[PDB]
RNA sequence: AGGACCGAACCGACUAAUGUUGAAAAAUUAGCGGAUGACUUGUGGCUGGGGGUGAAAGGCCAAUCAAACCGGGAGAUAGCU
RNA sequence: CACAGGUGGUCAGGUAGAGAAUACCAAGGCGCUUGAGAGAACUCGGGUGAAGGAACUAGGCAAAAUGGUGCCGUAACUUC
RNA sequence: AAUUCCUUGUCGGGUAAGUUCCGACCUGCACGAAUGGCGUAAUGAUGGCCAGGCUGUCUCCACCCGAGACUCAGUGAAAUU
RNA sequence: GAUGUCGGCUCAUCACAUCCUGGGGCUGAAGUAGGUCCCAAGGGUAUGGCUGUUCGCCAUUUAAAGUGGUACGCGAGCUGGGUUUAGAACGUCGUGAGACAGUUCGGUCCCUAUCUGCCGUGGGCGCUGGAGAACUGAGGGGGGCUGCUCCUAGUACGAGAGGACCGGAGUGGACGCAUCACUGGUGUUCGGGUUGUCAUGCCAAUGGCACUGCCCGGUAGCUAAAUGCGGAAGAGAUAAGUGCUGAAAGCAUCUAAGCACGAAACUUGCCCCGAGAUGAGUUCUCCCUGACCCUUUAAGGGUCCUGAAGGAACGUUGAAGACGACGACGUUGAUAGGCCGGGUGUGUAAGCGCAGCGAUGCGUUGAGCUAACCGGUACUAAUGAACCGUGAGGCUUAACCUU
């Protein structure tokens, strides 16, 4: 039984999936819009939407908690200098998912991630 | 929560310091004795001179328990070990005198009120 | 759960002093023999506290007779009147269970001056 | 006596002067609306329906809006039966509260049990495990034998076997019942009863008692 | 373990009557642009609900 | 000094689990034994079938051993199926 | 078999370490040619566990446990 | 007794309880002196027994992490009959 | 041209020649406890030591530790200790190879389930217009165990010793159901400590890897060892048995007529499934009230228009779940995530400052972080639609409309 618990397993274990979102993260961070897996997609929402929320109040010890979370500088900084002050009036829901079929490969049903406000 | 095999310590001065279950009495099936609980015993060790001695198979009620006892506020009593105090196997009353360490309210029955009268505490 | 809030909430105490893990405390606790009700103490060490509304716990363990005993107190009953800190307790845990393993001076708390 | 419908909130516990802490299962009984009251001629038992709580206007159907129309109640989010005792009498839109259980002293308590999904012996029917260890070849919680050797020739019906656990509606009988809270819509049951808190109760009083 | 006689055309075919598959219910039409797509799902152009969110 | 001690490479294979249409016609995993010797290993060489070789288990002699393999006698014979 | 096997020699970086052990790394090289989801039973490979502690079992099988350096200390027996 | 049928021999130890174990007894069914007899320190992946410690071995399972099992897509067996 | 053989484990099922519990007659039955037979198979019916054991002895339990059948039930479920391969040895027989219903030590247990069967779970069609709900309950299943203490009462009984039925009250054991409020376990998704090493340029702070590196704690959920509940009472008809009246048979006789008592068995009562109950049932509510062509004119086929109730699909999803299914929600919206606030857990972050040669300590400060929790919030994502499903529902008879 799975009752009330949240986090999909992704047939990886922790340290997999740890990183794998870690860097899923930055991508989005960095490209304001990838195409995952819709399952990937919609965890990546519980990891990038809190480190944009903390990117609101740029305190150092904020920028090392986005660093312990990202470790990668350039991901920090834009979430603080572009990505904290961009979403400074909105109350969650930065990202937003949506479907675009299925992979030749493996026919995983993918999604597009993007960011509410790309202005791209 | 005392079965089978199980070794408590004594809390009297019958002459035994570790004993073993050997019976939990009661029912049948029945897999454990409590706080307040007879069980059947043998002595594994005991003091020279004593009044028991090594090998005796004899009865004891259980007085402390590391599980120990739950109470009707929903407060449970632990103690640090597993302790009997010997009882004769035709009369079950105490086969001591002194009672060494603290005691619980479980035992406020007629059959045990020798023994929490001669406890420090309760 | 605001309908469970609010019956829980109606029966919690007003008095309950802070306490912190450490702190030594005699909790003084109704003991009715026969009918004739009268309070008994039990002075210790507070190894564990559950902070669960009415719910909350608070775990004393003290030596007697040579015998570790643990009680587990239900901070909001009414078996248990006056919850007493007669010593601050300076430990860095949540949780002092290690105290089981030690003995005499090994299981010493420094005391809180803060 | 007919029985109420409610909803499980949670558990909580309610202490006594003399120390006594309680457990009590919080059941919200809603007022109880009568939506059809069917009788010994036209369907041939003496039972009356009732709904209780709400639903969305938009996610009632006609069919169920003219059944709830028909009775003058608001839809609600279910509808219930309870037979009649031969004495008790109901009327279309009678509105019934917790207080009928003001002077009973114990319900029966039925609901839908939290589902386990696929379960296996060991958890469904208290199978005892096999050695875990001295040479067991994967065979650690399976069942053992299901049966005999060519005379039944067949497992027989009824067989405990691993499958489908909960979910399934279970009653709870003989619950004391702690406190009546009228004005709050709260019935307070000593103890356990089935089901997930949210889930829909049915209190009855005790046949047994 | 194994089948102590050879299963029939027939009974073949029973076992495969749950095998059909189901067709797309209805395509759904952007507001803007007409194309068919699965509904919830992006057109093949970018297009989702009438906005032209992707590049291409 | 040592057919000495602990322990890797290296050589082996006591237990257990896995696997048993296997990843593998004998392995894998965890542990286990020897580990300067009667050790181990490479290259090449010799011993040939009632023969070899064998610290001896009828063990091994190209996944084959109480008489190898291939070919021949040969369509052995088969009061049996 | 693009097979968890077998196959001799040579080269031998850094931190820790007695070490060619072990962990992490460098150089260099790989991610093992189906993937995507789900988070049933059961199987496998593992982690933890109240109280009890071999009551298991043919058998403590397996697990758990012990494990290092130095100082002290070390029985029976003995071919010393 | 790696030897004893009778046999779980008798007694004793150890265990609450011991067909095993240890010790002694002799009634050696059916030991016995280099197909060696009796001992024997050390050694043993040797056989049997005991204890300390340890533990999901067990009482009595519970939860968790992963690989499968289940679903989708692709490839696509087998024994049997 | 193979039906795997002892015992164990797992799971069991029937029989009754009944071990306990229940009901009873005789007793050399005072009472307590027994003895023996009759009825009764509802439920229940040990853990250990020794041995491969079945068994048996012994220890200690229990209300009792029943007897048998099921391939001496169960190896395509497990084990492999015994026993019947190859090794080796003792004794013994034998010149010997070897051998023993003698012993010893050691020694590969395969199978992805087609059918039946079973446990679960769905799809299809039917149930005669379609649809959404609520039900009746034919039938089926589950459950059915009992100890101890106290009162009645130290009474009835008995010379004493001891010591009741009948009825009653409470508390346990075992089994089962539910559940998480408590007590706990778990918690590789929370926090913290810490060893070694690498990296983020370095300091400081962090992260990776080392079984989650090792540990200490611990949310939710799941859960037992935790805590609530249950077995019933009662009714009906009976068993063995006890009787009333009562002839046949002037009497007697429980029986022939007739009448009544009588048990955990039976039927009910309690719980669960349940109209595929094709004998397909009932009740409530909802929807559909148009044109016509055709011809073997028949429950006929086709065209146009219409497309409902509702359903499904899709999507967000769930204390529901293998998949289906079930439930909740879809902007007229709290369905999920995010966000806000709280709680919870961890236990006083970082940075700066003070003290200290320094390790570190103190202060800012119960700080910082905080998963699944609570309460809220449309920020994100749940599309305007399309799709399926129709258009008043056979014949015959009868009654009511309307005797
Ligand atoms: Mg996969
Ligand atoms: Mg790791
Ligand atoms: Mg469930
Ligand atoms: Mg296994
Ligand atoms: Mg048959
Ligand atoms: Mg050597
Ligand atoms: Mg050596
Ligand atoms: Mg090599
Ligand atoms: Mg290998
Ligand atoms: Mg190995
Ligand atoms: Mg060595
Ligand atoms: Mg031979
Ligand atoms: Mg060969
Ligand atoms: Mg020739
Ligand atoms: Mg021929
Ligand atoms: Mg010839
Ligand atoms: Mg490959
Ligand atoms: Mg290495
Ligand atoms: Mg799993
Ligand atoms: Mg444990
Ligand atoms: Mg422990
Ligand atoms: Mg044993
Ligand atoms: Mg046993
Ligand atoms: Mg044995
Ligand atoms: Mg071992
Ligand atoms: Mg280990
Ligand atoms: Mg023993
Ligand atoms: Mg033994
Ligand atoms: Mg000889
Ligand atoms: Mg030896
Ligand atoms: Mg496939
Ligand atoms: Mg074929
Ligand atoms: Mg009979
Ligand atoms: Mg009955
Ligand atoms: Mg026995
Ligand atoms: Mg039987
Ligand atoms: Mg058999
Ligand atoms: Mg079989
Ligand atoms: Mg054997
Ligand atoms: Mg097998
Ligand atoms: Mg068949
Ligand atoms: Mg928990
Ligand atoms: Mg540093
Ligand atoms: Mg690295
Ligand atoms: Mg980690
Ligand atoms: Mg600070
Ligand atoms: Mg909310």
């Amino acid at each position: 039984m799975r009752h009330r618990k949240s986090g999909r397993q992704l047939n990886r274990n922790s340290s997999h999936r740890q990183a794998m979102f870690r860097n899923m993260a930055g991508s989005l961070v960095r490209h304001e819009i990838i195409k995952t897996t819709l399952p990937k997609a919609k965890e990546l929402r519980r990891v990038v939407e809190p480190l944009i929320t903390l990117a609101k109040t740029d305190s150092v010890a904020n920028r090392r908690l986005a660093f312990a979370r990202t470790r990668d500088n350039e991901i920090v900084a834009k979430l603080f200098n572009e990505l904290g002050p961009r979403f400074a009036s909105r109350a969650g829901g930065y990202t937003r998912i949506l479907k675009c079929g299925f992979r030749a490969g493996d026919n995983a049903p993918m999604a597009y991630i993007e960011l509410v406000d790309r202005s791209e | 929560m005392i079965q089978e095999q199980t070794m408590l310590n004594v809390a009297d001065n019958s002459g035994a310091r570790r004993v073993m279950c050997i019976k939990v009495l009661g029912g049948s099936h029945r897999r454990y004795a409590g706080v307040g609980d007879i069980i059947k015993i043998t002595i594994k060790e005991a003091i020279p001179r004593g009044k028991v001695k090594k090998g005796d198979v004899l009865k004891a009620v259980v007085v402390r328990t590391k599980k120990g006892v739950r109470r009707p506020d929903g407060s449970v009593i632990r103690f640090d070990g597993n302790a009997c105090v010997l009882l004769n196997n035709n009369s079950e009353q105490p086969i001591g005198t002194r009672i060494f360490g603290p005691v619980t309210r479980e035992l406020r029955s007629e059959k045990f009120m020798k023994i929490i009268s001669l406890a420090p505490e309760v | 759960s605001n309908i469970i809030k609010q019956l829980e909430q109606e029966q919690m105490k007003q008095d309950v002093p802070s306490f912190r893990p450490g702190d030594t405390v005699e909790v003084k606790v109704w003991v009715v023999e026969g009918s004739k009700k009268r309070l008994q103490a039990f002075e210790g060490v507070v190894i564990a506290i559950r902070n669960r509304g009415l719910h909350s716990a608070f775990t004393v363990r003290k030596i007697s007779n040579g015998e570790g005993v643990e009680r587990v107190f239900q901070t909001h009953s009414p078996v248990v009147d006056s919850i007493s800190v007669k010593r601050r307790g300076a430990v860095r845990k949540a949780k002092l269970y290690y105290l089981r393993e030690r003995t005499g001076k090994a299981a010493r708390i420094k005391e809180r001056l803060n | 006596m007919i029985g109420l419908v409610g909803k499980k909130v949670g558990m909580t516990r309610i202490f006594t002067e003399d120390g006594v802490s309680i457990p009590v299962t919080v059941i919200e009984v809603e007022a109880n609306r009568v939506t059809q009251v069917k009788d010994l001629a036209n369907d041939g038992y003496r039972a009356i329906q009732v709904t209780t709580g709400a639903k969305k206007a938009n996610r009632v159907t006609k069919p169920e809006a003219g059944h709830f129309a028909k009775a003058g109640v608001e839809a609600g989010r279910g509808l219930w039966e309870f037979r009649l005792a031969e004495g008790e009498e109901f009327t279309v839109g009678q509105s019934i509260s917790v207080e009928l259980f003001a002077d009973v002293k114990k319900v029966d308590v039925t609901g839908t049990s939290k589902g386990k999904g696929f379960a296996g012996t060991v958890k469904r029917w208290n199978f005892r495990t096999q050695d875990a260890t001295h040479g067991n070849s994967l065979s650690h919680r399976v069942p053992g034998s299901i049966g005999q050797n060519q005379t039944p020739g067949k497992v027989f019906k009824g067989k405990k076997m691993a499958g489908q656990m909960g979910n399934e509606r279970v009653t709870v009988q003989s619950l004391d019942v702690v406190r009546v809270d009228a004005e709050r819509n709260l019935l307070l049951v000593k103890g356990a009863v089935p089901g997930a808190t949210g889930s829909d109760l049915i209190v009855k009083p005790a046949v047994k008692a | 373990a194994v089948q102590q006689n050879k299963p029939t055309r027939s009974k073949r075919g029973m076992r495969r009557s749950h095998d059909a598959l189901t067709a797309v219910t209805s395509l759904s039409v952007d507001k803007t642009s007409g194309e068919k797509h699965l509904r919830h799902h992006i057109t093949a152009d970018g297009y989702y609900r009438g906005r032209k969110v992707i590049a291409k």
